[PDB]
C-alpha cells in the first residue's frame, strides 16, 4: 500500500501553500512528487471499474471492497484544505517562473484534475 | 461406452505425457553389441511411449462429446473384432478401423472446434 | 482496411510485398482489433481463422510482436488472447494464472456466475487440459 507516500504527498501539500523555498526549483521538485502520486493511486482503471466497485459495494451483499474509492476520497479531503491556499499559490507561480518549474506545475495541475473533478 | 472413466484417461494421459517428454528431453543420452542393442531397446521403448500417448489423446478427445451414437451406428461386420479389442491393442495399433472412426467424428458434427483440427491433423501425419 | 491493403500485392515483386505486410503488421497493432484480425477460440480445432489468415503466413510472428506489447501495456486478456494464438499454452497458462490470483484476494462482493477472469479460468481449464496438454504440472 501507498500509504507511506501519503505523508509525503501530506508533507507537500504543506510546503507549496507555505510557498517557502526561494527556489521554484524547490516547488518543482514538490509538483513533481505530488504528480506521481497522484497518478500512483489511480493504476490506469476507467468507468468500467469504478461501477464494477459499487455494484459489489450492491449492497455489502456479503464483503465488499471498495478500498480504492475510499484513498480517493482521503486523498481529496486533503487536498481540499490545504487547497484553497495552495491553488493561489500554483498557479501564480504559474506564471513565471518558472517556464521552467512549467512543464512540472502544469502536469500536476492536470492530475489533479482528474480526481478531484469534480 | 469407454471401459475407463474420462477423469482416468486424463490421469493417464497427463502421467504418460509427463514421461513423454522426460524421455524426449533426454534421448539423446539414451540412443545413439550390447551398446547398439541399448540403443534399439530404448529407442522401441520411447517410441512405445510416445504411441500410448497418441491413442489416450485420441480417447481424450472421443470423452468430449457424441461418441456413444456414432459407435452404435457405425458397427457393422468387423464389430466383433472392435469390441474385443485392447489397450494394448491400441497401444500396439490397429490403424485402419481407427482411421475410419476418426473420419466419421470429423465428417461428423461431434467433433468441435480445435478437436476436428487435431484429428485432422493427426490423419494428415500418422494415417 | 484489410481487403485494400491485400491489393499492394498485386505489384508483384520484393519491397511491395513487405510494404503490404508492414502495412499489415501495422494495422493490428494500435487498431488492436486482434479477434478480427488474427483470430479467435480454439474449441480445439486450432484457430478460427481471422480475416488475414484468410490471406494468410506471417502472422505467428506478428502475434509475438503485439502480445509482447500487450505486455508492456499490461493488457491483460489481450496477451492471454494472443498468447492463445501463438499457441504459447504453458504461457497463457501463468499468465491467467496471476490474473485470477489477484483479483482473488481483496474485499467480496463479486462474481456473478457468468464472465470475467474466473470464466476466463474455467475456459482455459476445460479446453486445454483434456487436449493434450502441453502445460507443466
Amino acid at each position: 500500500g501507498d500509504s507511506s507516500l501519503y505523508i509525503i504527498l501530506k508533507k507537500l501539500l504543506d510546503f507549496i501553500l507555505k510557498t517557502g523555498g526561494g527556489f521554484q526549483r524547490v516547488r518543482t521538485h514538490l509538483y513533481g512528487s505530488l504528480l506521481y502520486y497522484l497518478q500512483i493511486a489511480q493504476r490506469p482503471d476507467e468507468p468500467d471499474t469504478l461501477e464494477a466497485a459499487k455494484k459489489t459495494m450492491w449492497e455489502r451483499l456479503t464483503a465488499p471492497e471498495d478500498v480504492f474509492s475510499k484513498l480517493q476520497r482521503e486523498n481529496i479531503a486533503i487536498i481540499e484544505s490545504y487547497g484553497a491556499a495552495l491553488m493561489e499559490v500554483v498557479c501564480r507561480d504559474a506564471c513565471d517562473g518558472h517556464e521552467i518549474g512549467r512543464m512540472l506545475a502544469l502536469a500536476l495541475l492536470d492530475r489533479i484534475v482528474s480526481v478531484d473533478k469534480q | 461406452e469407454s471401459s475407463v472413466p474420462c477423469q482416468l484417461l486424463e490421469s493417464v494421459l497427463q502421467e504418460l505425457k509427463g514421461l513423454q517428454e522426460f524421455l524426449d528431453r533426454n534421448s539423446q543420452f539414451a540412443g545413439g553389441e550390447a551398446q547398439l542393442s541399448e540403443k534399439i531397446s530404448l529407442q522401441a521403448i520411447q517410441q512405445l511411449v510416445r504411441k500410448s500417448y497418441q491413442a489416450l489423446a485420441l480417447w481424450k478427445l472421443l470423452c468430449e462429446h457424441q461418441f456413444t451414437i456414432i459407435v452404435a451406428e457405425l458397427q457393422k461386420e468387423l464389430q466383433e473384432q472392435l469390441k474385443i479389442t485392447t489397450f494394448k491393442d491400441l497401444v500396439i495399433r490397429d490403424k485402419e478401423l481407427t482411421g475410419a472412426l476418426i473420419a466419421s467424428l470429423i465428417n461428423c458434427y461431434i467433433r468441435d472446434n480445435a478437436a476436428v483440427d487435431g484429428i485432422s491433423l493427426h490423419l494428415q501425419d500418422i494415417c | 482496411a484489410l481487403q485494400y491493403f491485400y491489393f499492394l500485392r498485386d505489384e508483384k515483386d520484393s519491397q511491395g510485398e513487405n510494404m503490404f505486410l508492414r502495412c499489415v503488421s501495422e494495422l493490428v497493432i494500435e487498431s488492436r482489433e486482434f479477434d478480427m484480425i488474427l483470430g479467435k477460440l480454439e474449441n480445439d480445432g486450432s484457430r478460427k481463422p481471422g480475416v488475414i489468415d484468410k490471406f494468410t503466413s506471417d502472422t505467428k510472428p506478428i502475434i509475438n510482436k503485439v502480445a509482447s506489447v500487450a505486455e508492456n501495456k499490461g493488457l491483460f486478456e489481450e496477451a492471454a488472447k494472443l498468447y492463445d494464438l501463438a499457441k504459447n499454452a504453458d504461457k497463457v497458462l501463468e499468465l491467467m494464472n496471476k490474473l485470477l490470483s489477484p483479483v482473488v484476494p481483496q474485499i467480496s462482493a463479486p462474481q456473478s456466475n457468468k464472465e470475467r477472469l474466473k470464466n476466463m479460468a474455467l475456459s482455459i481449464a476445460e479446453r486445454y487440459r483434456a487436449q493434450g496438454i502441453s502445460a507443466n504440472k
